[PDB]
């Protein structure tokens, strides 16, 4: 399961809500070398325990914005941070990185997903498909 | 979710895949550029349509496009 | 002071808070918000975030500025209409040798000023004669200033209704007509920015608003002996 | 002297000074924020009075957001 | 989530955005779920017989209450001094002041005053007395409810109308031009004839006695013999009183032309051989097009054949393209009707048909002000729809070379040029305007630039009028055209000359800068629409515009920015320029008439010439009343005017709120108060169904116009009914 | 016969009546009465003020003609003398730079020789240099 000390943090309003216990949240582990203060995206700064830290959060564009920020806003940098998604009932999945290599890199495996063989300027008019379901991308 | 669509004028440039600020796009090895890597968007479900990605592409008009279509709680980026 | 008075006080307070929450709101959430949670990463001055997340237009905090100095003289130009209306109605005017005293517009504020109405006809209106009727006098220079505010006003809300897209697709045919001729130019012409575009719409905004109140204030208040 | 007498400049002066306060208590507002997005640093406001303005804000502009609209409604 | 069934895209959208945008995209039944090209139309005509039946119910409401609640029978008594009564006032928050004020003609309680000038209406077509009125308001509830029951009729799957029968143009042409025109033109004229000019000779007729009494003294002899001229002798003299037998003619069908004495209005005979004139034309007409006897045009060929060696392929393939797209021919009878509309106003201020609506200055007022208002609307909306047809129904390889697909190469000279006579237009206008100003305001009126309305006031001589003395064809009684013994000329030249109507009224240099500015406002309004339309196919920004849809917010901040840049974002913007031209315009039209009904035409052209005397003259001066309707003193008459005007005046205002401040704002300000909201005790066991969310973009720009319209539309409208009513009424 | 509805301004009662009390415009004191003098030889209303027509006579050629060639030499002077100096400039290897930075002994140049500006458009014309082919425009897409 998920293990990790939480980051020493006084707390404030900008943290969860409703939609945590209700729908879902996400989580963000890392380990960090060093004790040191890093700004919580909720607003504020918050001091993350040496070693392992665990946080909880509302969005996962909040947990990628904290990764970023621990991967561009430390002299060591921290390249080990997972980001899973937690569900009310107890299932964790997890997100990022998909496959342990950061998308920005290309890493044999993957599948080609969402790519068209065409250019932009070859995509049929909307007289031709009209009636239909689709949308002149979708098809 | 919205429709993020990747068309064979792209060149392997990463920009888009980076200037991705909830991890949608990925990049996945290809043969029509000198790169030899295409982007792709395995993870559209997540995308929320600020077209980021849109302004990081280099290339003449775009080779990536992000449609806005069904709306859902993630794609509106509700924190309640 | 009587119940005019208190409800002015009470309506300028209303103001200065309103305009208090939009700036204290633009410093507040100028790092991030739940919105947008990188927000310090795109700077103080950038138009949005894209039409992502339902739409992102003016979270920036320049655009909080923007919107505040609208505000702003909306709660500067109830002040000093007030001023003015309250000191011709109640203090200024005339003393006769008796000792009795003859306020400028003979005491209309205390029962005028409760209703918007009053406001229009017998503030706006009423007083509005001495700088409607200055042409072919030495005030004539503010009547023409009075038209020239109401001008201006109008004219900077064709950039705060209006977006950049369309002004650039309009460059892009006058573009085509200059290129028939062999004329266009090196430089090429593109449409304002979208902050561009607000900072010009609250500029003249403003400015045709102030010139419209000068020139009212100076007509009125050089008539009135 | 006679200033008093002279309504026209009473009115100009009051009306001049009131609109170059309000411009420069915006400006106040707007570089503020200049400050809060440019030059605040997390790591030496740990538990101040600036992080716990930024970690009870909601509370501030919520209240104040109805603390507007009671007075709106009731002026 | 059941709302809306149409779009499962909406359904599943867990904020309150789908409450939005399943109102708005209601009726565009194109785009709902599974839909078909036969259940398109099937709907859309169910859809326009409930339109229809709604106007019918609208009309019949109208006559009803005017028979219910007003004064009809004492006001043919007397229509020149005692004011029509459109309907009761019962309101519990009214006071004593409010009563007394709006007990008003004559009547025994609160009640309004009618300004649609259906009184005069009601009384020239004949009717006279209240049982009339009741029951043409009943038999107008029986038509609503026949077409009702033939809206749920032709729905039933035995009585669906296929899909070839409503792409059949040619006879939907023929019977809605020889029938729907010609003969129910035909059956009015009729309707007059046997009624109406009775009627207003004196002679009583009504169901109960029109099968007894013959129109004419020579019945269908001379008509069938060809000796129609018989129904021409003996026509209404010039002291005919209407309603009355003292000076009454017998002709049915006469040509005099110009007004009657006594109503200021046209003769009924005139108007009855008019209209049974265009309905044997109509008639004719409507026996042109190939239906089922071989003979008759068919209108493919004839499109096809009118081809041009400059234009290419001429009309080629134009016949599939109009009549497989909807949006082609909704834009087709949006501009027809708009102009059609135009026309009334124009043609109805000037030529009175009604008795006794030429003194009713009010009513005249608000009447052209309606009309000219629904004309601007229904000419935005055919060019929206157009670029909406440009959008979607528009197919290239069809109409390649043609002169749909030749509009596209050469649009971009067409935005140039365009471009170019806005601009001249605007600037020499403005810079005349300040010029007058400046120059007026330095205390020299007399270094003003006056130009004459040269070519409009030529305009006038040849159409007959004399003032100018210009002497050119009707004007020049040697010309051959006033020497041709046309029954119309001894009195429409007598009706031309005289100064107390409004034909052909006497213009000068203010009238021809307002004409300019009216047109620099219709060129500028056409501009934008025309270049939206033009562009919603796409553009050098947006290449792709057409995958993107009609309306949609923005293309992201990419690309130097793309905000309002879709089609409807062009039309939103045009709709502003509409309102702002129908002012001036209307603000024309007001002033000149208030300075003729006044008989104080100098002060007009006077102060006509520069901007300050509109803003004194015409907004400070006729405002002295309206805004005097309740006063700290009392209240009169015009209060309610009064508080419309201030109503107005804030809806437009609030409008700015959506116009100016954008999306993101109040977005963040939500998610502090759902917070709020969330942390409050005993406010938590209440929670909302929907998420709450700020309102979109397109939708908020919508929000922000259609707030501004209708402030702008309640203050011009108070405005002129209060100032009009304070200085006639 | 024509213009019925107006008089000159020489006859004119309210012409006459208001002409004596013209105001001074500049500092001479008798520019009200070369006003005066002057404005007797044209067409006035009953409000007494100078009205232009601009039908095409040539009677009153002063109206618009005269002022008609005269804005329209000026017009095509500065439209040629800039198209010109832009052509000039458009083959510097940065013509942006001299766009901002104005060239000034070139642009002076220039300005000099823009009198002869309609035998240059003609000249130009003719010689096909004037307008360019649309096969060789930038068009956006239809
Ligand atoms: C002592 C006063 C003072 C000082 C020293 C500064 C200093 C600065 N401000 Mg600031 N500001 C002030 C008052 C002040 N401000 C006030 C009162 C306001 C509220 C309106 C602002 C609002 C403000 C914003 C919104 C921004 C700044 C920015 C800046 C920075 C420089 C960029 C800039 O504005 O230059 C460029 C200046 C201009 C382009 C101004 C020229 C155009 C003006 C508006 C025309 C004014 C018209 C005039 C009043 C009337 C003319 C009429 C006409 C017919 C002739 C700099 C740190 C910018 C920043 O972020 O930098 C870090 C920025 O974005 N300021
Ligand atoms: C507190 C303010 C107030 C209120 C509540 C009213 C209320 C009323 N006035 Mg009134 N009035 C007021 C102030 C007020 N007045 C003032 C200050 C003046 C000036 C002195 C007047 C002058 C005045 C006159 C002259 C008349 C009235 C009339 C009326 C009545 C109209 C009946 C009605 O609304 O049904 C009809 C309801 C509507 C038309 C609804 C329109 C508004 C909605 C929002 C539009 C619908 C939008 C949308 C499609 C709704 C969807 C469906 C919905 C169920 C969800 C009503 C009792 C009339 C009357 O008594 O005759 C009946 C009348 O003739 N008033
Ligand atoms: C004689 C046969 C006949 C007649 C009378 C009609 C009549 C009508 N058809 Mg129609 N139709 C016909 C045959 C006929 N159809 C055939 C053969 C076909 C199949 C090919 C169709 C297919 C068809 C379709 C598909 C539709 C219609 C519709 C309509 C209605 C449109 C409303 C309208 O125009 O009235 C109002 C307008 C007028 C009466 C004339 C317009 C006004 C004129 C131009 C100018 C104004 C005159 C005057 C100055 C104004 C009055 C002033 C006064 C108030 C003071 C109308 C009732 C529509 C509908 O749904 O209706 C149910 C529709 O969608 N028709
Ligand atoms: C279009 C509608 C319409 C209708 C329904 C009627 C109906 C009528 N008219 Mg009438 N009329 C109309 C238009 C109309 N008229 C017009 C436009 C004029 C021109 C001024 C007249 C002139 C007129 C006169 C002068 C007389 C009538 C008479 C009559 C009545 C019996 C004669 C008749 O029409 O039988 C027609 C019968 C036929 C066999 C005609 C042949 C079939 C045709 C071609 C169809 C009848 C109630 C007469 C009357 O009151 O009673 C005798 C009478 O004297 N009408
Ligand atoms: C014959 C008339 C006619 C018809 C049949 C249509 C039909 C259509 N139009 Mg169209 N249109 C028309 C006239 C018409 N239009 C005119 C005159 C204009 C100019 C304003 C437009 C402008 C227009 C635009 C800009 C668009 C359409 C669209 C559409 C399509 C679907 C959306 C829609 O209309 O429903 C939905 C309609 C609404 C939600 C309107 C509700 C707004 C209400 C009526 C405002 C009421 C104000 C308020 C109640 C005032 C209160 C007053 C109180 C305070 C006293 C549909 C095919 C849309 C499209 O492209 O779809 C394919 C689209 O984007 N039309
Ligand atoms: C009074 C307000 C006002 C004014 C003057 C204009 C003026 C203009 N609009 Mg605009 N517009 C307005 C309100 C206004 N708009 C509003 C509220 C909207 C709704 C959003 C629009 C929507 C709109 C659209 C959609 C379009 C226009 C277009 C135009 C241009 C058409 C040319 C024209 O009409 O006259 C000629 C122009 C003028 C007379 C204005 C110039 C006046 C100045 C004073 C000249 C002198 C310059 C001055 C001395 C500079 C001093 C600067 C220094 C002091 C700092 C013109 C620039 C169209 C366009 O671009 O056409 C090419 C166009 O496509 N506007
Ligand atoms: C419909 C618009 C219209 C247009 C385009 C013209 C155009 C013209 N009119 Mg004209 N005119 C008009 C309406 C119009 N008119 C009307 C309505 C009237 C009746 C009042 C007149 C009465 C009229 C008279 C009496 C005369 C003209 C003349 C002229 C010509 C003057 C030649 C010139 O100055 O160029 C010269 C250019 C250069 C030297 C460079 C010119 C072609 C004159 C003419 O016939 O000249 C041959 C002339 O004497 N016009
Ligand atoms: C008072 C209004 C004045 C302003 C209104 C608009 C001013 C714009 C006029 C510009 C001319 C447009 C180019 C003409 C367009 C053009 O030259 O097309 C070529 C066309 C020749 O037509 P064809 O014989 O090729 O075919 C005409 C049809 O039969 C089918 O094409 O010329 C005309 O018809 C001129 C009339 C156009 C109207
Ligand atoms: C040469 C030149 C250029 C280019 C110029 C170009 C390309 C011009 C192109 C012009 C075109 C294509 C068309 C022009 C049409 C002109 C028309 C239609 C003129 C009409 C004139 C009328 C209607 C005269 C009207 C009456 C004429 C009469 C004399 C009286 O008054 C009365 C009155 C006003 C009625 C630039 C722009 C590059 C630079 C300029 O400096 C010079
Ligand atoms: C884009 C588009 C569209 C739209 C457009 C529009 C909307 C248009 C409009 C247009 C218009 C709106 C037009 C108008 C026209 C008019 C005219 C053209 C008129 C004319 C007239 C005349 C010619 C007259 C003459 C005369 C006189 C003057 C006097 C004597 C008698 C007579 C009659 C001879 C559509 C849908 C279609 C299609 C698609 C695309
Ligand atoms: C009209 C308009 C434009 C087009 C306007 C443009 C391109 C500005 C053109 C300015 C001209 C070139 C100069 C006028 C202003 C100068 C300051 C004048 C200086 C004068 C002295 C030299 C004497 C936009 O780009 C825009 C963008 C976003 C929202 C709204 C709008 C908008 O409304
Ligand atoms: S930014 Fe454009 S060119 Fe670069 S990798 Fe992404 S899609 Fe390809
Ligand atoms: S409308 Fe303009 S400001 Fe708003 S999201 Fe789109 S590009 Fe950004």
């Amino acid at each position: 399961e998920l293990s990790g000390q939480p980051p020493k943090f006084g707390g404030s309003t900008g943290g969860l809500l409703s939609k945590a216990n209700r729908e879902e949240k996400y989580a963000i582990t890392w380990t960090s070398a060093s004790e040191q203060v890093f700004e919580m995206p909720t607003g504020g700064a918050a001091i993350m325990n040496e070693g392992e830290n665990l946080l909880y959060l509302a969005r996962k564009e909040q947990c990628l914005a904290l990764g970023t920020q621990l991967r561009t806003k430390f002299k060591p940098k921290i390249q080990d941070y997972k980001i899973y998604r937690v569900y009310p009932s107890g299932e964790v999945q997890y997100l990022h990185p998909a496959d342990g290599v950061f998308p920005e890199k290309v890493n044999e495996g993957r599948e080609a997903q969402g790519t068209k063989t065409r250019r932009i300027g070859q995509n049929p008019e909307p007289v031709t498909i009209k009636f239909s379901g689709k949308a002149p991308y979708e098809v | 979710s919205h429709s993020v669509k990747i068309y064979d004028t792209c060149i392997g440039c990463t920009q888009c895949v980076r200037a991705c600020p909830l991890d949608v796009l990925e990049m996945v090895p290809w043969d029509g550029c000198k790169a030899a890597q295409i982007a792709s968007s395995p993870r559209t479900e997540d995308c929320v349509g600020c077209k980021r990605c849109e302004t990081a592409c280099p290339t003449d008009f775009l080779s990536i496009r992000v449609y806005l279509g069904a709306e859902t709680t993630r794609s509106m980026g509700l924190a309640y | 002071l009587g119940t005019a008075d208190f409800m002015v006080h009470h309506i300028h307070a209303f103001t200065i808070h309103v305009t208090a929450l939009i700036l204290l709101k633009g410093v507040l959430y100028a790092r991030s918000s739940r919105l947008v949670p990188d927000k310090a990463n795109l700077g103080f001055r950038f138009p949005c975030d894209g039409p992502g997340r339902g739409g992102t237009c003016q979270v920036s905090g320049w655009d909080h500025v923007f919107l505040g100095l609208f505000w702003m003289y909306n709660s500067l130009s109830i002040v000093i209409f007030h001023f003015s209306w309250k000191m011709q109605s109640d203090v200024w005017g005339t003393v006769s040798p008796d000792g009795s005293v003859t306020h400028v517009t003979l005491g209309n504020f205390a029962q005028s000023a409760i209703t918007i109405n009053g406001w229009l006809r017998d503030f706006l209106w009423a007083q509005a004669a001495n700088v409607i009727n200055s042409y072919g006098s030495a005030l004539s220079a503010y009547g023409i200033m009075f038209l020239a505010g109401h001008f201006v006003f109008a004219f900077s809300l064709m950039f705060l209704f209006s977006g950049r897209g369309y002004w650039q697709e309009l460059i892009e045919s006058i573009v085509w007509a200059h290129n028939k001729l062999n004329v266009a130019p090196a430089i090429q012409p593109r449409a304002l920015s979208i902050i561009q575009g607000r900072a010009v719409g609250v500029a003249h905004y403003l400015l045709g608003g102030i010139v419209t109140t000068w020139a009212f204030f100076l007509a009125r208040s050089l008539s009135i002996g | 002297p006679y200033q008093a007498i002279d309504y026209a400049t009473q009115l100009s002066l009051f009306t001049h000074h009131m609109w170059i306060g309000g411009f420069l208590i915006v400006g106040a507002g707007a570089h503020g924020a200049i400050f809060m997005v440019r030059d605040y640093d997390p790591a030496k406001n740990v538990n101040n009075l600036l992080d716990r303005m930024l970690r009870h804000r909601d509370a501030i502009i919520s209240h104040l957001n109805w603390v507007c609209i009671f007075l709106g409604f009731h002026s | 989530t059941k709302f809306p069934k149409f779009s499962q895209d909406l359904a599943q959208d867990p904020t309150t955005r789908r409450i939005w945008y399943g109102i708005a995209t209601a009726h565009d039944f194109e785009t709902h779920d599974g839909m078909t090209e036969e259940n398109l139309y099937q709907k859309i005509f169910a859809s326009h017989f409930g339109h229809i039946a709604i106007i019918f119910l609208w009309t019949s409401g109208t006559l009803f209450h005017v028979a219910w609640q007003g004064n009809f029978e004492q006001w043919i008594k007397d229509p020149l001094n005692i004011r029509p009564i459109a309907h009761a006032i019962w309101d519990p928050h009214f006071g004593e002041g409010a009563v007394n004020a709006f007990t008003q003609a004559g009547a025994s309680n609160p009640v309004n005053i009618a300004y649609s000038g259906v009184y005069h209406w009601f009384y020239t077509i004949g009717m006279t007395t209240n049982q009339e009125l009741y029951s043409g308001a009943v038999f107008l509830l029986v038509l609503a409810s026949l077409f009702l029951f033939a809206g749920w009729l032709h729905l039933q799957p035995k009585f669906r109308p296929s899909l070839a029968w409503f792409k059949n143009a040619e006879s939907r042409l023929n019977h809605h031009l020889a029938g729907l025109f010609g003969v129910s033109s035909l059956a009015w004229a009729g309707h007059l004839v046997h009624v109406a000019i009775p009627e207003a000779r004196g002679q009583h007729v009504g169901w109960d006695n029109f099968l007894s009494t013959p129109p004419h003294p020579a019945g269908l002899m001379p008509f069938f013999t060809g000796n129609w001229g018989v129904y021409a002798a003996d026509p209404d003299t010039a002291g005919h009183i209407f309603g009355t037998s003292e000076g009454a003619g017998t002709a049915i069908l006469t040509f005099l032309g110009g007004f009657h004495p006594q109503t200021e209005s046209l003769w009924l005979t005139d108007i009855a051989h008019h209209h049974l004139a265009i309905a044997v034309i109509f008639i004719i007409a409507g026996h042109m097009y190939r239906t089922n006897w071989g003979i008759g045009h068919s209108i493919k060929e004839i499109l096809n054949a009118h081809k041009g060696p400059l234009t290419g392929a001429g009309h080629t393939n134009l016949y599939d393209t109009i009549n497989n797209s909807l949006h082609f021919q909704l834009g087709l009878a949006l501009a027809s009707l708009g102009v059609i509309t135009s026309l009334v106003a124009q043609h109805m201020y000037s030529l009175p048909s009604y008795a006794f609506i030429a003194q009713d200055h009010t009513t005249q007022a608000a009447l052209y002000t309606h009309h000219q208002y629904i004309a601007g609307f229904l000419m935005v909306g055919a060019f929206a729809h157009g670029a909406i047809f440009f959008v979607r129904d528009y197919d290239p390889v069809a109409n390649k070379d043609n002169v749909l697909a030749r509009m596209l190469e050469h649009k971009e000279a067409l935005i140039s040029h365009l471009s170019w006579v806005s601009l001249f237009l605007g600037f020499h206008t403005l810079g005349l305007y300040v010029h007058n100003d400046v120059v007026v305001a330095f205390g020299t009126p007399e270094k003003q630039i006056l130009i004459e309305p040269v070519f409009a006031q030529w305009i006038q001589a040849t159409s007959g009028k004399a003032l100018y003395g210009f002497d050119v064809l009707l004007s020049n009684p040697d010309s051959i055209a006033s020497t041709t013994g046309a029954a119309w000329l001894p009195g429409w030249l007598d009706a031309i000359n005289s100064g107390t109507n409004s034909l052909f009224l006497t213009i000068g240099p203010g009238d021809f800068l307002v004409h300019h500015a009216i047109a620099l406002g219709l060129h500028t309004t056409a501009l934008i629409l025309i270049k939206g339309a033009l562009d919603a196919r796409g553009s050098k920004l947006m290449p792709d515009k057409k995958d993107f849809g009609y309306s949609f917010p923005c293309d992201g901040p990419g690309r130097g920015g793309t905000c309002d840049i879709s089609a409807w974002d062009a039309f939103y913007l045009a709709m502003f320029w509409m309102l702002n031209t129908l002012g001036w315009l209307t603000f024309y039209w007001h002033w000149k008439h208030l300075g003729v009904w006044s008989g104080n035409v100098a002060q007009f052209n006077e102060n006509s010439t520069y901007l300050m005397g509109w803003f004194r003259d015409y907004l400070w001066a006729n405002s002295a009343q309206l805004i005097n309707g309740y006063n700290p003193y009392g209240v009169n008459n015009l209060s309610v005017w009064a508080w419309m005007f201030l109503f107005g005046h804030l809806v437009w205002a609030t409008g700015f709120m959506f116009l100016i401040s954008w999306r993101g704002y109040w977005q963040e300000l939500i998610e502090t108060i759902v917070w709020a909201h969330e942390r409050t005790p005993l406010a938590n066991l209440v929670r909302w169904k929907d998420k709450p969310v700020a309102l979109s973009i397109v939708q908020a720009r919508l929000v922000g116009l259609a707030h501004f319209t209708v402030g702008y539309v309640l203050t011009y409208a108070a405005f002129l009914i209060a100032s009009t009513a304070g200085k006639f009424g | 016969d024509d213009f019925a509805n107006l008089t000159p301004c020489s006859e004119n009662p309210a012409y006459l009546a208001k002409s004596k009390n013209f105001l001074n415009t500049t500092n001479d004191p008798n520019s009200g009465k070369i006003r005066a003098e002057r404005y007797a030889s044209a067409l006035c209303g009953p409000e007494g003020y100078p009205h232009l027509i601009v039908d095409g006579r040539f009677t009153h050629a002063g109206d618009f003609l005269i002022p008609s060639i005269l804005f329209l030499y000026i017009a095509g002077w500065i439209g040629w003398v800039g198209r010109s100096y832009l052509i000039e400039i458009r083959e510097s290897k940065n013509p942006e730079m001299q766009e901002v930075v104005i060239n000034v002994p070139l642009a002076i140049k220039k300005m000099l020789g823009g009198f002869l500006w309609p035998l240059a458009a003609v000249g130009e014309y003719t010689s096909g240099k004037l307008v360019m082919k649309d096969s060789e425009i930038p068009t956006s897409p239809r």
